């Protein structure tokens, strides 16, 4: 019969939810999520310069040239060095490396 | 709500309009359907745009840390780096998670505000032409061509030319 | 009254979701809430207002409330979940509050160890209680269904049998009781008194007689 | 962890984070332009409005 | 948690009339709206009844409308409720307990609140039937292995099983009561045990069949 | 204020109202009294408490921090754990000053905002049937029962019930 | 804008109104010219003024901070400075930046929404009296003094005295 | 940037039509409305064509109003155009990209991201004229001094003049193409040199005329 005009807003399926002060678990249009959690589990390179590994030693054996530990060795460069926490291969002839702390941080730059 | 429009006195969405956030809906025997607001969606999308970018911007200042080797008569300064590095996690956290909250609530109310806005356009434009009804609608007291749904769409109705239209049309 | 599903099941990090459904009486108007109550215990308060999580600060536990419906979800769902839980309402149209009465949940429990069967008659106590009452007793195994066979030399009795506790809320250990009491003038003159435990776990049954000597 | 053929900016102490989100919680040491680690689980920003369908 | 105690709990006859209370404390309590709910044995929950800080909103329960009558004393911090009309229907535990209630209920000064009291206080059963208080029955069971103990004839279940009046909980396990053909309900607990604590640490199982007050125990030894 | 509602257009509170936040009060020859809005005051109160609860849990990871023992050469470090304790109370004081004083502004601006809003409702159910003044009362130009003042109360007033008997009653 | 008060159905402001933020403008052949708005004004600028006094108040909070000298085997304690350091500059930094990106936001809304209460006053004083445009301008039925004029800008505006009036004027 | 690459590109004739398109990849595409843009070889702008995710607005530009039809295949991840009635007055190159346009053109589940695809794919040059491929002809300079490559004789300018075949760009310098009678356009590229590296390591131009995939290459070496 009569002539008729509305004003309303947009509505879809969408579930994802958003937190406020006053409500909270209320399902938003559109979200944003800042955070990010998934990671992949490995080491990768940075800025295309090969890390270093020593897999059965400590820094201390390396840079003092334990025999079980020259796959490392010559004029080498990295980014960053892992070290694994099981190994076995350090400080052979018992002592004490002096300023052992600094040294792997003035190595790690 | 804040404004009572978005679950107010508009009580649900429209699952059908995908042509933008705010819009309208019209049906009479020339035809029916949704139609989005073109100026009102974009200016909240690009306000919505700029605050994000400006949340995303002011916050990629990286706090660099890494844990250093301390010695078994270094617990003083392992625990002085400790605490340094947990209270500026615990610092950022509370930060970020408040303004996200915050950020959404005042996000919301803009969007709800919007749709009240349109509404009161719509409303201001149809002084004494057109009833009002509890949910945002509103009916014609003369019947509207497209053209004049054109018209209040873009906000250039024309009072004079439906003045005396609707006066006589409006007690029958 | 109100409505509320039977039971729920989730592995350990599966995000267990429960649902809670009502009208516009009690869930389309006002708030709901949610209970959680450990097997035996006086239970405690899961989350009001639809989403808070009160001072006592469960933060695996988030609550939603959509018009007619309300959710609770609890993500890792670790063993301490192993008990009843409930939905409420306050039923506008009603004053009083209103609840969705009982819903438990079960955890993905390997069921590798079989139950452990001990039988052992009671002393001479029980014989001069005027009545014996022999035991058979299952426990440490995951799932709810076992069966057990009584024989009174080599001859079951009329309807007479066992109960069952809850999930040990530990390690999912649910254990059970078969309880066989007879006369005196019934008891002493049989001479092999035994019970049979079978179970799905099991590859072959479980069979303690107790002989009276 | 192992040490793989991958060519990424960011380098984690418990993997690698490849995504342009500004946040993360994985942990905060860290090599390259990585996102800043918070102790959060979900920092979602609503951008539309409340979804009332019908 | 915060302080409360009951009264008026056990074992009462049918027929007559329940005068059951509940006093709590730790903070002050002359300002919150108080709640009665119900606990069939098993499965199963009902809201009974609601109070005011004052007492103004009596609103009753649908299935006892205008059948009980609550009453709280402000002044005593004390909240009671005295009933007629009492049949087996009924059998079950009852809890004085705060839960979220609209506003009204709740004073004019704490209508925000942080912690909305987060209590629901203890429980308390009624069991109606054609009975009375027994004297219960416990009997040990001798052969790692596992040891428990029986409690025969003893009319509700309200005990708390304890082995040398609570000692050992890890390991052990305390099943529902059990009925048969007889009046009163049977019940089992037990607790696992090495091959090397059989004779060193003596081990007795301590059960209270409250309505009865009593604390017969048992020491378990093989033979 | 903002909205005009608290210490604008209604200048003064009703200390007898204590049924609720918001509410109404009618009076006429069949009664007189105050009487709250339910699910508004409710709705403002629900707000609230997840506001405090939320602020209160976001808080709630403290930042640990006990002053060691440094030598007399050790002054540097001392300074240095000085400059970070010092930093990190600087930034919680702010923090939490600045945000409790935000959250009281929108606080308020939100509870003027749901008067305002009631207000609005009841203008809307009540177009012509009664006369507004500058108080936040109506005056219906039919005298309503009390049955339509709960109508009111509720939202669920009929308007043609009412149509023609107010627009008689309207003149006179 | 939120309120559609500033940029929105009022476009333009008013270059020649210096007297006040907030303001009217009448031109009749009594007279002609802005006149702004004392109490509005002056409560906004108080609003303003306490926002701006509180924020530096809150701020005056200041970080100490300077690098001692480091030596060869420092390295591990010099790092930690620097990351301390530049985590207070970073968390400084953003939350000046971001406070007064939000108070600006809001500022602007405050603003706005005087005006938007401003006019809403004027408007809830004219029920009948006077026409309204989609300019924030009202059309008087009947021709205003300036003495009605002022009792419109105090709120002091009299309804009886000139109802019949415009009843009469209104339809011509 | 991101994983793009075109098709169609080269030497066309006239009065023909033209059939070009263009690829992009990296993450998803089917949900963006993608641009057509136009460049005047030199100096100028002007925008060309539209197409929204899903291909309901056309929406073409004014100089060529309904002349050209554009088109894309969302399962397939391209976007291709194909137009009639050419002639010299679009002699020019053209840029498929995504620029920022109203909402409704993109997709309803991104209308608000952090970066809106500042993306800009490369260039595609299409010049028609009384013409055809040729091979071109590179000739070089021999004498701190400076040396270059002419290239002349190839008829568009698609070339980035390498030199060892990209080795060297720290004092580089690439001319635009001349023009003077012929049909061809001429270039010169040149590169300075100190005094000591002459003879040691040998220099080569290598230039690209892309309508014939030339790679022809020459060293420079003095007297
Ligand atoms: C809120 O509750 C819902 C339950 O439907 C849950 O899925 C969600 O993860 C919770 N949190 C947020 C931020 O939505």
């Amino acid at each position: 019969p009569g002539d008729k005009i509305c004003i309303g807003y947009h509505a879809n399926n969408s579930t994802t939810q958003v937190d406020t002060l006053l409500e909270k678990n209320v399902t938003v249009t559109h979200s944003v999520e800042l955070l990010e959690n998934q990671k992949e589990k490995r080491f990768c390179k940075i800025m295309n310069k090969a890390p270093l590994d020593l897999k059965d030693c400590t820094i201390e054996g390396w840079i003092l040239g334990n025999p079980k530990c020259d796959l490392l060795l010559g004029d080498q460069s990295w980014s960053y060095i892992v070290e694994r926490p099981n190994a076995q291969n350090g400080i052979c002839y018992p002592g004490v490396l002096n300023e052992l702390e600094e040294l792997k941080a003035f190595i790690g730059s | 709500g804040i404004f009572g429009a978005i679950a107010g006195f508009i009580e649900g969405g429209w699952t059908g309009m995908i042509d933008g956030w705010y819009g309208y809906h019209h049906e009479n025997s020339q035809g029916s359907g949704y139609a989005a607001d073109r100026e009102s969606t974009q200016k909240a999308i690009d306000g919505i745009t700029n605050k994000v970018n400006s949340i995303i911007n002011k916050m990629n200042t990286q706090f660099e840390a890494v844990d250093h080797e301390f010695s078994n008569l270094e617990r003083r300064i392992g625990n002085l780096n400790k605490r340094m590095e947990d209270g500026f996690l615990d610092v950022w956290t509370y930060n970020a998670e408040l303004l996200v909250l915050l950020e959404n609530e005042r996000t919301l109310d803009l969007h709800d505000a919007n749709v009240k806005n349109l509404y009161e356009k719509v409303k201001s434009q149809l002084r004494d032409n057109a009833n009002d009804l509890g949910n945002g609608c509103f009916e014609f007291w003369h019947k509207c061509d497209n053209e004049c749904m054109e018209s209040v769409k873009n906000g250039t109705y024309d009072y004079p030319k439906y003045q005396k239209e609707s006066k006589l049309n409006r007690q029958g | 009254m109100l409505t509320q599903p039977p039971s729920a099941s989730g592995t350990p990090g599966q995000r267990v979701t429960i649902s809670c459904s009502g009208s516009s009486s009690n869930i389309g108007g006002n708030t709901v809430h949610w209970f959680q109550q450990l097997p035996g215990t006086a239970p405690k308060l899961l989350i009001y207002t639809n989403s808070l999580r009160p001072s006592g600060v469960p933060d695996r536990f988030s609550g939603s409330k959509s018009g007619t419906s309300a959710s609770l979800a609890i993500s890792g769902l670790q063993s301490e979940d192993e008990a009843d839980y409930y939905c409420a309402a306050w039923d506008n149209s009603l004053n009083g509050q209103v609840f969705g009465g009982g819903t438990k949940l079960t955890v993905l429990g390997q069921p590798k160890a079989a139950p452990s069967v001990t039988l052992f008659p009671p002393s001479s106590e029980e014989l001069q209680a005027n009545k014996a009452t022999l035991v058979c007793l299952i426990s440490d195994f995951y799932p709810g269904a076992v069966t057990v066979a009584w024989k009174a030399d080599s001859s079951p009795v009329k309807a007479g049998v066992e109960t069952t506790t809850p999930s040990k809320q530990s390690n999912n250990k649910y254990a059970a009781s078969s309880y066989l009491s007879l006369t005196p003038e019934q008891w002493k003159s049989h001479r092999s008194y035994s019970c049979q435990v079978t179970h799905e776990g099991s590859t072959v049954e479980k069979t303690v007689a107790p002989t009276e000597c | 962890l192992p040490i793989e053929n991958c060519d990424a900016t960011c380098q984690t102490i418990t993997g690698v984070l490849r995504t342009n989100k500004t946040f993360q919680n994985v942990s905060p040491l860290w090599i390259g332009e990585c996102p800043k680690y918070v102790k959060s689980e979900s920092l979602r920003l609503a951008t539309g409005l409340r979804n009332v369908p019908q | 948690q915060v302080q409360l105690l009951e009264s008026g709990g056990g074992v009462v006859q049918p027929g007559r009339s329940l005068r059951l209370s509940c006093a709590a404390s730790g903070f002050t309590f002359s300002n919150y709206g108080m709640h009665w709910v119900r606990q069939a044995p098993g499965k199963g929950l009902e809201w009974v009844a609601i109070i005011s800080f004052d007492g103004s909103k009596k609103y009753y329960a649908n299935s006892v409308k205008g059948r009980s009558t609550i009453s709280r004393d402000n002044s005593k911090n004390t909240l009671s409720l005295q009933m007629e009309s009492l049949g087996p229907e009924d059998t079950a535990l009852y809890y004085c307990a705060k839960l979220p209630s609209p506003y009204y209920f709740d004073s004019r000064f704490v209508w925000v609140a942080a912690s909305a009291f987060h209590f629901w206080g203890q429980g308390i059963l009624v069991t109606v039937s054609s009975a009375s208080t027994k004297g219960p029955s416990v009997f040990p069971l001798a052969p790692t292995a596992a040891l428990g103990c029986l409690v025969k004839d003893y009319f509700p279940e309200p005990v708390t099983v304890s082995w040398n009046s609570g000692a050992l909980t890890s390991g052990v396990h305390t099943f529902p009561a059990v009925l048969q053909s007889s009046g009163l309900y049977s019940l089992s607990s037990v607790v696992t045990v090495p091959s090397s604590s059989l004779g060193t640490q003596t081990y007795i199982c301590n059960v209270n069949h409250k309505p009865s007050n009593t604390k017969v125990d048992k020491r378990v030894e093989p033979k």
